[PDB]
């Protein structure tokens, strides 16, 4: 009857429950729309995308400033966001617009089969069918916890993501440097 | 209020004029929250135990007093103490690592009582009589022989016990003598002029009559 | 039932005094084993930190005297640094090759004893080396096993045994004492009012191995 | 109540001459009970502390660093109060500050019916002591505080008025 | 029945005159339970902490590479805090912050009527000892952190305040 992180309002109704991560937090009635081409269904997928795309830009950030570059790779600089992005496209624009394009081809495949994946009941949200080590013939309560945790980590590395983006591009250093500079100002 | 009426007996057995003097009946209650019985036997083996120090320490004067030790105290050097000077002083010229080994025998030797030795005897309260004493025979039936406290060879062994209350009374009236004897002589060598008849004081003070260690072992 | 066990193998230490336990560590389960198996765990310290101790004592006053071992230990032939003169310092003085190994000699003798036997937090008895014939988790068998190798005690009835393990327990109990006695006159002048002067003082952390 | 109180004894009995114990409630008449029971505890002390600290009897050694107990050879008692240095002085009140709260918060406050201020410091068991016996002690602790709260006004009085007291003016003081 | 539990002991009893444990709910008086447990533990360890090293107790060697335990030897106690290096001072907090997870996280929280605060990083079993006995620790374990709770608001007033407190202003802190 109400929603278990907003306890003062009532529950959305088309917040079953049975996806993971399902507090109830929705109160503008987000999940209740059906126009546009858009809805819980694309919603989810949405955020699914936005999760697994945020999970793997920390680590590319956290990557490339720990360790430095690939081997093939040369004059390392300041922040490894923005400074050194620019700088391989002056370098080497190949393998950056290699990507580009096979991106591409994921992508428009991909959204067909969320438009096909609705129509038809039988493609979960967020489910390409990848899992070639097996996690998912084992325990149903062990893969629902896997279902959850992936969402957790990804809520998570959403507001990380965009955190080391635009601090990377308002303070133009590292964002190791920026958690280092903000210890030595709040020293407390 | 058995344990009252234990009392108000041997007061009268005392002194059977005064009777039962009691200037602050505080014989009928708690301290710390144990008993009106863990009271009395607690004050009764109190005064048992003070007068018993009394009159071992009204011998000890007068001895040290007069003719003391020759042949040698320590190992070192060895001076005896004083002859003549105040056995008061003579407590200070003790030196130092004999005094320690006789406080870690009083020690050891007083707790004896506590633990009514490895139990068979309980504590104060109860059982015993006040400042009774577990006879060691815990102690000397597994190591070695070291007698006992108070009959070293025991012929204290057969006695009525009508006979014995009479030498129960001569515990206490005694050591009242003897817990007043000491003041006089140990407000005289101290201070000119309190004492009737006592003239004999050596002639300084004696100095923090209540240390145990006035050469070298000061507190801060 | 691992506390009538505890209760009467100290009462048997000592007619007066009979259980003490003031800060009631007789009454954990440590990580989270049965209460019952645990006992065991504070049984079995007690005993390998009394062992040591009697071990240190007698090793002590051999390092004191001078009745070093009359040759050198390395093959490039420096000998056993009984220059130092002080137990201390003895230890101190060795090399980069010797003071593992002798670590290393004791890790194996201190893990040999969960394995190959009945452990003591599972029944048993604490303190009971097994030998090391009777296990298979060795590729070659040792002449001698490590305690009474020559097999005196087999021949001693069962009330000289429990009657031994106390005499050890009240033995291990006064080397605890000794040992940290010396170390006390090794690190403060007059920390114990026996000894004037036998110890030279050095300032030299005893407690690390590797300096 | 008024009957079978401790204070009433032979030559007055009930005093009370312009009806102060019904002037107001039974609460009332308990606070004014343990204020003459204070006022005599206060006034006893301060009467018996005037007559020595007259006398000479003279703590050996140091009271502070330098203001030593010389506050007995020349100056009046009612005197030599700030002779005591600050810091002596304050230890005081609040030893006095920390007494007046066990006073306060017993079980039982005394004016609903609860027992009168008992001792801080080393409280043994008390009036356990045949409450027949223990009524003629109230009436000796009452009238010896209530000669007290007279003296020490006769005190104050020759020591700022000469003259006005006739058998204690000839008094060194 | 805020009489009979560990915090109440002889001299005052039920100490709340201002009626505070009435206040809210059972869950509202177990959060100023712990709350009262919790500023005793600070205050013991703040207070103790002050008085050694103010004597000069001084580790031997290195604090951080270039700034060792010359912290000691002339600056107060209440400073040789800025002293301390960011990354010295961020383990600290730290620890501290992962001490306070256990405490939140256990399987009933507090004020549902759970454990207090327990050990976080050595967890000696607890569970065993009299009750009879442990009611007379708690007692112990909240009376000295109250008095360390005024001893360390003493020690603070010593440092800001000069003569604030007459018998400690004579002491170099
Ligand atoms: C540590 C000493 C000490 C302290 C701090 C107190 C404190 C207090 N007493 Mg008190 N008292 C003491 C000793 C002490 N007493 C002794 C020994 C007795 C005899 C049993 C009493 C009998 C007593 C009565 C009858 C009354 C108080 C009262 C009070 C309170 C207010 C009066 C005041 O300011 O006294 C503070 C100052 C005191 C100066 C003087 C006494 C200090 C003595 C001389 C210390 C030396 C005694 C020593 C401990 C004994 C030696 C043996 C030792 C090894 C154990 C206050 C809380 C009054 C009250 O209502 O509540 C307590 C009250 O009416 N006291
Ligand atoms: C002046 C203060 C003072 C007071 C009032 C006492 C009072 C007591 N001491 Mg004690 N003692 C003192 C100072 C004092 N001591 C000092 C300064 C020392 C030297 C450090 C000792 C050393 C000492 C020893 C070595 C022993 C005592 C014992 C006793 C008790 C005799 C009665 C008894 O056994 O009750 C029973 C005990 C109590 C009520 C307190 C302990 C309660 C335990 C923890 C649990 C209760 C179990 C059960 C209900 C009662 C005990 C049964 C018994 C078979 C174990 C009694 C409580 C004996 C004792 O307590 O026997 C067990 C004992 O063996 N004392
Ligand atoms: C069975 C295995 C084994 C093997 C191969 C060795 C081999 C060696 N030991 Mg040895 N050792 C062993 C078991 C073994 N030990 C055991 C069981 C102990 C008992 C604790 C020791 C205790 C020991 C000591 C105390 C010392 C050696 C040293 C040495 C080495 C001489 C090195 C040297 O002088 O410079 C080439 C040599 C390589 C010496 C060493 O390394 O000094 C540099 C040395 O001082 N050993
Ligand atoms: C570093 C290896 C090592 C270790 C840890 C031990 C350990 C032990 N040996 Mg052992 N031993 C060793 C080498 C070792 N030994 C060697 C090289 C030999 C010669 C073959 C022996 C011959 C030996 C015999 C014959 C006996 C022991 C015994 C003992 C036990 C008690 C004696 C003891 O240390 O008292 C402390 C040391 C002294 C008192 C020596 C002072 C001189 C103890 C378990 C005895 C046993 O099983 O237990 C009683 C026993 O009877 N040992
Ligand atoms: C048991 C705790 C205790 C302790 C440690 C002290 C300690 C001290 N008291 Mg004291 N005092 C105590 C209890 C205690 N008092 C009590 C219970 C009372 C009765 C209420 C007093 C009443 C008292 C007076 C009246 C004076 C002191 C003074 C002093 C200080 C002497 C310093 C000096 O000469 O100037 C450096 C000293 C720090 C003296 C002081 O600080 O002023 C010089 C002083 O005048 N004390
Ligand atoms: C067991 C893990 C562990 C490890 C590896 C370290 C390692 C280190 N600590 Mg340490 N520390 C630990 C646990 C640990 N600590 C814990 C549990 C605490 C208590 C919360 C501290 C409290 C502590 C302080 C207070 C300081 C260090 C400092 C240091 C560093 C010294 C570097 C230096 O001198 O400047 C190069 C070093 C890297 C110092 C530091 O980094 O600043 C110089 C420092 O000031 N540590
Ligand atoms: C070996 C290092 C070590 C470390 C990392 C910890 C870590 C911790 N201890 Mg701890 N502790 C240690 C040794 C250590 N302890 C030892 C040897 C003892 C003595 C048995 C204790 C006794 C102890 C108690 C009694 C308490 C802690 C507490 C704590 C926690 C917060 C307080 C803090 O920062 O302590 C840092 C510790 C050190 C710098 C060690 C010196 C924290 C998780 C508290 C806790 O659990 O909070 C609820 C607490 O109350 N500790
Ligand atoms: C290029 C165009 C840019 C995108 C503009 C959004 C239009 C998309 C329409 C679908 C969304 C919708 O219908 O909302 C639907 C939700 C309502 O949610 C549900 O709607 C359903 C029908 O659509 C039902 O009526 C449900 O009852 C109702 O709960 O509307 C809102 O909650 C919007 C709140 C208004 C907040 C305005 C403040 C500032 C917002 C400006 C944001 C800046 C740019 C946006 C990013
Ligand atoms: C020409 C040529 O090459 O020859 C040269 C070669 C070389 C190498 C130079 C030589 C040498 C020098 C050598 C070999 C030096 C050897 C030194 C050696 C062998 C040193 C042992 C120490 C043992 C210790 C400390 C044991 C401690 C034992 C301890 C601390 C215990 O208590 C064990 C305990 O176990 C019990 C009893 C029961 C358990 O419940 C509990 C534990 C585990 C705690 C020679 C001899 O010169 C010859
Ligand atoms: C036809 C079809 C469909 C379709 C479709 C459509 C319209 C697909 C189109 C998809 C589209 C248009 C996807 C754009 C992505 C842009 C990205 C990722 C930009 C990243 C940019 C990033 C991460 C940062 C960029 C920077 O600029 C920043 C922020 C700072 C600058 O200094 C420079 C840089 C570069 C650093 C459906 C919908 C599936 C239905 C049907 O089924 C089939
Ligand atoms: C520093 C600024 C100076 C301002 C100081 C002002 C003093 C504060 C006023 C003290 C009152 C607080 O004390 C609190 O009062 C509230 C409401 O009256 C009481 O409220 C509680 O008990 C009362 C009974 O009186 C119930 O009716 C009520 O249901 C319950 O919530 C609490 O039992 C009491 O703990």
């Amino acid at each position: 009857e109400k929603s278990q992180s907003l306890p003062f309002m009532n529950r959305p109704a088309l917040l079953d429950g049975s996806m993971a991560g399902d507090v109830g937090f929705d109160p503008l009635g987000l999940s209740n729309i059906d126009d546009v081409g858009i809805d819980l269904y694309w919603l989810r997928e949405a955020e699914v995308k936005h999760c697994r795309v945020a999970m793997l830009a920390v680590v590319g950030i956290l990557q490339v400033e720990i360790f430095g570059p690939a081997p093939g790779c040369e004059m390392a600089t300041d922040k490894c966001q923005m400074d050194a992005f620019w700088q391989l496209w002056g370098a080497h624009p190949q393998y950056i617009a290699f990507g580009l394009i096979m991106i591409m081809m994921i992508e428009m495949i991909s959204g067909i089969a969320t438009t096909q994946g609705r129509e038809s009941g039988e493609r979960a949200p967020g489910d390409f069918g990848l899992d070639p080590l097996g996690y998912g013939k084992g325990d149903a309560a062990g893969f629902a916890r896997l279902q959850a945790q992936e969402i957790a980590n990804g809520r998570l590395a959403m507001f990380a993501a965009a955190g080391e983006i635009v601090q990377g591009c308002t303070t133009h250093q590292g964002a190791l440097e920026n958690l280092m500079t903000a210890l030595r100002d709040n020293s407390f | 209020s058995s344990a009252k009426a234990e009392l108000e007996a041997i007061a009268k057995k005392a002194n059977p004029t005064l009777g039962y003097y009691d200037p602050l009946s505080l014989a009928d209650k708690d301290f710390w929250g144990k008993g009106n019985d863990a009271t009395i036997a607690f004050l009764r083996q109190s005064e048992i135990k003070h007068g018993r120090i009394a009159m071992f320490a009204f011998v000890g004067y007068i001895v040290q007093s007069n003719f003391v030790f020759p042949w040698a105290q320590t190992l070192a050097g060895a001076p005896h103490p004083s002859a003549d000077l105040s056995p008061e002083a003579q407590w200070d010229a003790v030196p130092l690592g004999a005094k320690w080994q006789i406080f870690a025998v009083i020690s050891a030797l007083e707790l004896w009582d506590e633990c009514g030795g490895g139990g068979a005897l309980p504590h104060y309260t109860k059982g015993r009589k006040p400042g009774q004493y577990p006879p060691f025979t815990l102690f000397r039936d597994n190591v070695h022989f070291v007698l006992d406290l108070y009959d070293p060879f025991g012929f204290n062994k057969n006695m009525s016990e009508e006979t014995k209350e009479r030498r129960l009374v001569s515990e206490l009236n005694n050591g009242r003598l003897a817990m007043l004897g000491i003041f006089g002589f140990l407000c005289a060598d101290t201070i000119p002029g309190s004492v009737p008849l006592l003239k004999d004081i050596a002639i300084p003070y004696s100095g923090q009559v209540m240390q145990p260690f006035e050469g070298q072992f000061s507190y801060f | 039932a691992a506390k009538d066990d505890l209760i009467a193998i100290a009462e048997k230490s000592n007619p007066v005094l009979k259980y003490y336990d003031p800060l009631q560590l007789g009454s954990t389960t440590i990580w989270g084993e049965t209460n019952s198996a645990t006992i065991g765990f504070l049984r079995h310290s007690e005993i390998k930190h009394g062992r040591i101790a009697m071990a240190a004592f007698v090793g002590y006053i051999v390092q004191a005297n001078g009745i070093h071992f009359p040759w050198p230990m390395s093959f490039d032939g420096s000998p056993f640094p009984a220059d130092a003169g002080s137990p201390p310092e003895q230890w101190d003085a060795l090399s980069d090759a010797a003071k593992w190994q002798i670590i290393l000699f004791i890790g194996f003798l201190e893990w040999f004893s969960e394995a190959a036997g009945k452990h003591y937090m599972r029944g048993g008895k604490p303190g009971a080396f097994p030998n090391f014939s009777d296990s298979d988790l060795i590729p070659h068998p040792v002449p001698l096993n490590l305690y009474d190798p020559f097999g005196f005690s087999k021949g001693k009835t069962e009330a000289q045994k429990a009657d031994g393990l106390i005499k050890e327990l009240n033995n291990g109990r006064l080397a605890m004492i000794g040992i940290m006695g010396f170390l006390a006159e090794q690190k403060v002048e007059g920390s114990v009012p026996l000894l004037k002067a036998v110890v030279p003082h050095y300032d030299g952390e005893v407690m690390a191995p590797f300096m | 109540k008024v009957d079978e109180m401790p204070g009433a004894t032979a030559p007055l009995g009930k005093f009370d001459p312009l009806n102060l114990a019904t002037l107001g409630s039974e609460s009332t008449l308990a606070w004014f009970r343990a204020a003459e029971l204070k006022h005599s505890r206060v006034a006893m002390l301060a009467t018996t502390g005037y007559l020595v600290q007259a006398a000479g009897i003279h703590f050996p050694g140091m009271l502070s660093s330098d203001v030593s107990f010389e506050s007995l050879s020349a100056m009046k008692p009612l005197d030599a109060w700030d002779a005591v240095p600050e810091g002596g002085k304050n230890q005081i009140y609040f030893t006095i500050f920390l007494a007046e709260f066990i006073t306060e918060c017993k079980g039982t406050h005394y004016t609903k019916g609860g027992p009168l201020p008992t001792i801080v410091f080393p409280p043994i068991d008390f009036s356990t002591v045949n409450p027949e016996q223990l009524k003629t002690r109230q009436n000796r602790e009452l009238n010896n505080g209530r000669l007290a709260m007279i003296a020490i006004m006769s005190f104050v009085a020759a020591a700022n008025i000469p003259g006005s007291v006739p058998a204690l003016a000839g008094n060194p003081m």
